[PDB]
DNA sequence: CACTCTCGATG
RNA sequence: AUCGAGAGA
């Protein structure tokens, strides 16, 4: 097998899915993620402090790996985790965050109608976090004005990776409106105390993936996060030194961009993000798309060992539960006996 | 379809469509099948040997071009007019090692 | 494998030649002729799981 | 060791730094010879 | 690739026997007697030369599978009378038919022409 | 009069080596124009290798339409000669 | 339901709004790679 | 002895297939993996494995072997342990083995950590989840 | 395979003897028939390689074995191969006794008609 | 199919030339009022306009074809009721030989137009290895 | 290739008669029948093995190789 | 012979009925950089070469190919190449074994430069497959 | 939306 | 290994 470990064995009984908020995503990560270069750094075969550091695992077939040891084969997967410049969304919940803005209007933070309104008591009364939020939803983008703060809440439509309004919404305004939702109103329509907030949608910082997870024989998602990394230190460039007002935008929605296609490559927006030998790119979300993704692919079904096939025939002197196997097959195909007093001798015979 | 190809179409996607400001670009010369080996040397080639050495039958194209030059070589169609063995006869087709 | 009859446990009978042979009247549940099906074979690795094959 | 031209009767013995092409023809087309060591055929 | 070789028709493997004689446990005074390296010629002229003696209740011999070249023939016969006593009276019954059949075929060849 | 049959044979066509190998062409030979003009304009050193490696690409790969993946010329329109049998 | 049709998305509304998984269903403990409550782990086994 | 039906028999022109027995025979007992997912690579030139696919699988729940299905899906496959916080439920774990630190930064814990038994690219999939901004916690308690 | 198919003289088979039982190595002279067969193009026409060309090497010791059958007209036998101006073909056979149950090559026979009760007065047969 | 083949294509202009110079009118030149029994000449898909007596044209073309003076690949299709004429010199088109069967048989009736003497020279021109399938063709 | 030196069927050899055949076509001018009849081929079997056969060795041999 | 198989004589299978010859052609060339380093064709021995192959190189000559007539079987190395990437272990293994499932004889060697100057090989092994269990027909 | 062998060009 | 192509049931 692998090794004695001091820990339990249990058995997973409960999957709780949820966010990844951007104190717990630093808090988490082993290894900050400065510079963009991969392995190489002028000319020696090792790995510089930036992309994939020796903390995040070891890929030599060593004795060692950040500390703990125990080789690259036991050794699961270290996340590390990336800052950026200004915050993003997430592409597959660019739907969902763009119903949270029309539920709750801007610069406030508070839900339009309360146990004041007849058919809002009507539409909390709802247990199921979808229905719910299905119930809210229709009963609340109606509203223009407004708890106080009577201000005329905008028309917000999608268009790309960025939201407008009409009497464009920033990401780092709507990080500061998901931020004063507050916890009450978090129940009210599906998010979680601990586990998924609207202020944890957007990405402010975003983990690296372990080696594991992008093999090198380069990947595409190294290449990917290379890509982000050069959007990242290009708009920090552009921030830092000479910050002119339409260039330094381009420079957000370029890393935006690369952020939403390094997760989802197969949006409704043409650009595709090809790669340098034409291809596409293979996207996380595309890893697990069946009927060749992982889940119905690796999961669902996989190959096994101790398997055969051959070109079956028919043996009128076979009975009818037996199975003509051919020698080499058997040969082959093995199973494990342990030796007891019953079979040692059979055993030893074989052996 | 590929001797109307290159008897009559390749011209007319030369010369009809392409000038430059000038430049104009006259006739098309298809050569017989030929290699510019490492040698230098340049050759004949023959379909088995291009089979053989994984080489490509092709021939070149020769532009006359005003105020001549290779322009790139054009994969040969085998039995078509360019083509060595169009005009071999049995003996010769197996003189070539290729098959009759 | 359409339906649980396409996986049944057999019991195995090493034979020559690099064919699986099976007996025709178990040819309808696996829906199979010869004229070059070809099927797959599976051994358990433990005695709970050959159990599990030849008692279900 | 020994190889033999393609499109002609030749035998060159044109061992390794050598190769292409053949003695007095021009093709750069070369086979190997049959080994000395000989196979048995179970005339069968 | 799995074919087994063609000399294991008639050559005997490693510890087997020509004949191997087993009791019946089914019918009394009945025996099975396993045939190696032999297929239905020798199989079909014992059992047919077997239905000849009167003393002999049953016969018959069969190919469990045409892969190995094997037969089993199983033999009763009546109380007092062995039936390895059958099986080799059956035997040299065949040896004297075929003796006779040989001489008179090379008699018969000597008297032609051409 | 009825509808127009779709299916109809005689309103289609099939195109062979010479209107592909034409399309690819004049793609290759105006791609190979359009850099001799910026050859021009930064003043005979004419890069041949695009319309030898343009065909050479087209017709290994079955890809139709040089290295652009966009193309839906994807079906493998040049194959390996299948030559199991005279017939085949 | 991640395991039909639509894989990505269910998971993504699924971490939106924090679900609950019992993994007593078949094709949960079949991506655990657990002895799922199907026949023979319909229930368990004790000494007495 | 005679037959006693009479047989169609007469010269027919037969073809011989491309479709041999001794180039289509597989049998595989633990070879090489795959890298990602660490799974049997595919092809029997490649010395593979065989896909115990979808409907296999539907099979042998219409059967109710649950301990095959587990055992065609871990052992005759990637089974492989890992290491799970009991706070958060990650894959964060430090396991400082044969010295028994198992460390995990984020939440301090060193006494109250799990071990469990998944598939790999059950652990693939859930880092790849991680990797998405999703938290696939997993708890062992009820 | 065309050699091994070629039929050959076996009178005198009965005291020749299988290679598996002579107490010798690989073959010798008590169980084993060794003949050549050296080939080559000499004229410009085809030159044809026939049963004939097989050379007897090994010692027959007075048996009547080996020799191969020629019932040819012409004297030439089955014809082996064929070769054109500079090809050669130089062989060694080494001829075993054996079995036609092992391999069709050893059958002494070739069709061998039979048939019993031409009226089906036995009915043995529903016609 | 065996003997289907496909059309290399070839210019239309000489036909439209001859068209023109053989009685169609000039579409610019087309009163429909005073001229609807008129027979709409198509080329390629394009209206080149119209023309009165279509059957004299027709067999004029048909003729030409047959003798080689309009490339035999050329199809020329003559719809009556709806009175159009349609040819195409497209290439892609896939065609197919047939046998000619033609009424020009005075002491008989409708016969092809291919006869014992024709086989009878293609036989010799197979035994003899100068009358191919081109001659038969023209 | 060249002519099967046996009958696959039965057995009778059939590899001494090629050249004899095409001499009875040629030489004797008979059919293809008359032919096989005359070299002894009765049974269909060997019939076949001959008339059936081609003789493609007889191109092969026109490589220099 | 049910459920569409047929049964075969054997006999006739001996005296060739669908025999056939199976040729199968293998591909190797020696690599380029730019700094002139090049692959070379030959024999490697264990203690000069990393990795390796876990078949025999013996039927390998000093050019690192098999003389035609050889037979082969099994893992066997057809074709025997190096790459280097003093110091023990100067070179990888790049050599070609024979197909683990099939085998045969090597029927014929072909030794060429390429286009580019490159000395490729070409080697081509012969396999009669005679009839059997299974076979598709 | 619905298991194989394979080939052959690509990074 | 990643994308296209042929084919087996
Ligand atoms: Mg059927
Ligand atoms: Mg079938
Ligand atoms: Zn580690
Ligand atoms: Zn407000
Ligand atoms: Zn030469
Ligand atoms: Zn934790
Ligand atoms: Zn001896
Ligand atoms: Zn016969």
């Amino acid at each position: 097998g692998q090794q004695y470990s001091s820990a339990p064995l249990r058995t997973v009984k409960e999957v709780q899915f949820g966010l990844f908020s951007p104190e717990e995503v630093r808090a988490i990560s082993v290894a900050k993620i400065r510079f963009p270069e991969t392995m190489d750094e002028t000319q020696t075969r090792a790995k510089i402090g930036g992309l994939n550091d020796p903390r995040l695992g070891s890929i030599d077939r060593n004795l060692k790996c950040q500390t703990c040891q125990e080789g690259m084969n036991e050794c699961p997967g270290h996340f590390g985790h990336i800052d950026l410049a200004k915050p993003v969304f997430h592409v597959g919940f660019i739907a969902k965050i763009k119903k949270v803005c029309e539920c709750v209007c801007m610069h406030c933070g508070k839900l339009l109608l309360d146990e004041h309104n007849e058919l809002m008591r009507q539409a909390l009364a709802i247990k199921d976090s979808k229905k719910r939020f299905a119930a809210i939803w229709t009963l609340c983008k109606t509203k223009m004005v407004c708890g106080g703060c009577g201000n005329t809440q905008p028309t917000i439509r999608k268009d790309g990776l960025k939201l407008v309004g009409s009497w464009v919404l920033s990401t780092e305004e709507i990080l500061n409106i998901f931020k004063h939702i507050s916890v009450k109103d978090f129940t009210s329509l599906g998010f979680n105390e601990v586990f998924s907030r609207p202020e944890w949608m957007i990405l402010t910082c975003l983990p690296v993936p372990p080696p594991p997870v992008r093999p090198s024989i380069e990947d595409d998602l190294t290449f990917k996060l290379a890509d982000i990394l050069k959007a990242n230190i290009s708009l920090e460039t552009l921030e830092h030194n000479g910050a002119p007002h339409h260039a330094i935008e381009e420079a957000e929605s370029l890393l935006q961009f690369h952020v939403a296609t390094y997760m989802d490559n197969d949006i409704a927006g043409q650009p595709q993000a090809l790669q340098k030998s034409g291809r596409p790119v293979k996207s996380i979300r595309a890893r697990l798309k069946g009927k060749e993704g992982r889940i119905r692919g690796n999961l669902m079904g996989k190959r096994v060992d101790f398997s055969a096939r051959t070109v079956i025939s028919g043996d009128p002197n076979l009975e009818l539960d037996q199975v003509g196997v051919p020698k080499s097959i058997a040969k082959t195909l093995t199973y494990p006996e342990v030796v007891t007093p019953y079979n040692i001798d059979r055993l030893t015979q074989l052996v | 379809s590929f001797n109307q190809f290159v008897d009559y179409t390749l011209q007319d996607i030369i010369c009809e469509d392409s000038t430059l400001i000038e430049i104009s670009f006259g006739k098309i010369y298809v050569t017989k099948p030929m290699v510019n080996e490492s040698d230098g040397v340049t050759h004949a080639l023959y379909p088995q040997e291009a089979r053989l050495r994984n080489l490509t039958y092709s021939s070149g194209l020769f532009v006359d071009v005003k105020k001549k030059v290779f322009i790139g070589r054009l994969p040969i169609m085998l039995r078509s007019k360019n083509c060595y063995l169009s005009e071999a006869t049995e003996s010769d087709l197996y003189k070539l090692k290729e098959c009759p | 494998s359409l339906h649980k009859m396409s996986m049944m446990a057999h019991r195995v009978k090493v034979i020559p030649y690099s064919t699986f042979r099976l007996n025709l009247s178990v040819t309808s549940p696996y829906n199979a002729d010869f004229d070059g099906d070809e099927m797959n074979l599976h051994v358990p690795q433990s005695e709970e799981t050959r159990a599990e094959l030849s008692q279900l | 060791l020994k190889y033999i031209c393609a499109e002609c009767s030749s035998k060159l013995s044109l061992s390794r730094t050598d190769a292409v092409r053949c003695k007095d023809c021009g093709h750069r087309i070369l086979l190997k010879a049959r080994t000395k060591r000989l196979v048995q055929f179970e005339a069968r | 690739m799995n074919a087994p070789d063609r000399f294991e028709l008639f050559l005997l493997g490693e510890g087997e026997s020509k004949l191997k004689i087993d009791p019946d446990t089914k019918a009394p005074n009945a025996v099975v007697i396993t045939f190696e390296k032999e297929d239905h010629t020798l199989g079909n002229l014992i059992r047919a030369e077997l239905l000849n003696d009167r003393k002999v209740l049953f016969a018959a011999y069969k190919v469990e599978h045409p892969f190995f070249a094997r037969f089993k023939l199983r033999i009763q016969t009546t109380e007092g009378y062995d039936p390895k006593d059958a099986l080799k009276n059956a035997c040299n019954s065949i040896i004297n038919k075929l003796g006779a059949l040989k001489t008179n075929f090379e008699t018969e060849w000597n008297l032609q022409t051409l | 009069k009825d509808q127009d049959d779709r299916d109809h044979f005689g309103k289609k066509r099939l195109d062979l080596a010479g209107p592909l190998l034409a399309q690819l062409f004049k793609t290759l030979f105006k791609k190979l124009t359009k850099d001799i003009f910026r050859y021009m304009q930064r003043t005979l050193a004419i890069n041949a290798k695009t319309i030898t490696s343009g065909l050479k690409y087209a017709l290994a790969t079955g890809n139709w339409g040089e290295q652009k993946k966009a193309m839906s010329s994807r079906a493998g329109v040049s194959q390996v000669l299948n030559r199991y049998t005279y017939s085949s | 339901r991640c395991s039909f049709e639509e894989t990505v998305e269910i998971l993504f509304e699924a971490g939106a709004s924090a679900e609950l998984d019992d993994c007593r269903g078949v094709s949960e403990n079949v991506i655990l790679g657990q002895m799922a409550p199907i026949g023979t782990g319909a229930f368990d086994v004790m000494i007495d | 002895k005679k037959l006693m039906a009479q047989i169609f028999f007469g010269p027919t022109y037969y073809q011989r297939l491309r479709h041999m027995v001794d180039d289509k025979i597989h049998a595989r007992a633990r070879g090489p993996m795959q890298v990602l997912t660490r799974q049997p690579v595919e092809g029997r030139s490649r010395d593979g494995g065989l896909r115990f696919g979808e409907m296999e699988r539907d099979c042998m729940i219409a059967h109710g072997a649950a301990s095959f299905l587990k055992e065609r899906l871990m052992e005759a496959s990637d089974a492989f342990r890992v290491h799970i916080c009991g706070i958060c439920g990650l894959m964060t774990v430090i396991a400082k083995l044969n010295h028994n630190q198992f460390e995990c930064k984020g939440c301090d814990n060193k006494i109250d950590i799990y071990q469990i038994h998944i598939p790999y690219a059950a652990k693939l999939l859930f880092q790849e989840l991680m990797a998405m901004n999703i938290t696939p916690r997993l708890y062992t308690d009820r | 395979h065309r050699l091994g198919l070629i039929p050959l003289q076996s009178m005198d088979i009965e005291q020749l003897e299988y290679s598996r039982d002579c107490f010798c190595e690989d073959h010798c002279d008590k169980c084993s028939v060794v003949l050549t067969l050296q080939a080559f193009g000499e004229s410009e026409s085809t030159t044809n390689v026939y049963s004939k060309d097989l050379v007897i090497v090994s010692n027959l010791m007075g048996r009547n074995i080996g020799h191969p059958i020629i019932q040819d007209k012409e004297g030439n036998g089955v014809l082996i191969c064929k070769l054109r101006k500079g090809q050669e073909l130089k062989l060694t056979c080494v001829a075993k006794k054996g079995i036609a149950k092992e391999h069709a090559k050893w059958g002494p026979a070739a069709a061998i008609e039979f048939e019993y009760d031409p009226w089906n007065k036995l009915k043995h047969t529903d016609y | 199919s065996l003997m289907s083949c496909i059309s290399v294509g070839t210019d239309p202009m000489p036909i439209i030339t001859f068209l023109s110079e053989w009685g169609m009118e000039p579409l610019e030149d087309y009163v429909p009022h005073q001229s609807p029994d008129a027979t709409r000449v198509f080329v390629n898909g394009v209206w080149h306009g119209v023309h009165r007596n279509p059957a004299r044209l027709m067999e004029t073309l048909r003729t030409l074809r047959r003798k080689g003076d309009i490339n035999p690949e050329v199809s020329m299709i003559r719809d009556i009721r709806e009175k159009e004429l349609k040819i195409f010199t497209d290439a892609g088109r896939v065609y197919r030989p047939l046998f000619i069967v033609e009424d020009d048989e005075s002491l008989g009736h409708k016969e092809l137009k291919v006869r014992k003497g024709h086989i009878a020279k293609l036989m010799a021109t197979e035994y003899q290895d100068e009358y191919t399938w081109s001659s038969l063709l023209n | 290739m060249i002519v099967p030196v046996r009958c696959f069927s039965c057995g009778k050899v059939v590899g001494d008669k090629w050249e004899s055949y095409l001499n009875l076509l040629q030489e004797d001018e008979l059919d293809e029948g008359t032919a096989l009849s005359r070299l002894g081929l009765k049974r269909y079997c060997c019939r076949r093995m001959i008339l059936t056969h081609v003789d493609l060795i007889e191109k092969f041999l026109r490589y220099n190789p | 012979n049910q459920e569409d198989s047929m049964i075969m004589n054997q006999s006739s299978i001996d005296r060739g009925l669908f025999r056939s010859l199976f040729f199968r052609s293998y591909m190797d060339q020696e690599k380029k950089y730019g700094m002139s380093i090049t692959e070379t064709f030959e024999k490697p021995q264990r203690t000069n070469t990393l990795r390796m192959k876990h078949g025999t190189y013996d039927k390998l000559d000093d050019d690192g190919l098999i003389a035609p007539g050889v037979r082969v079987s099994g893992e066997d190395v057809i074709i025997g190449k190096t790459t280097p990437i003093t110091a023990y272990h100067s070179k990888r293994d790049a050599s070609t074994p024979l197909r683990s499932t099939e085998n045969g004889i090597v029927d014929q060697v072909l030794v060429t430069t390429n286009q580019d100057g490159l000395k490729f090989v070409k080697v081509r092994v012969r396999t009669t497959k005679i009839p059997q269990i299974g076979d598709k027909f």
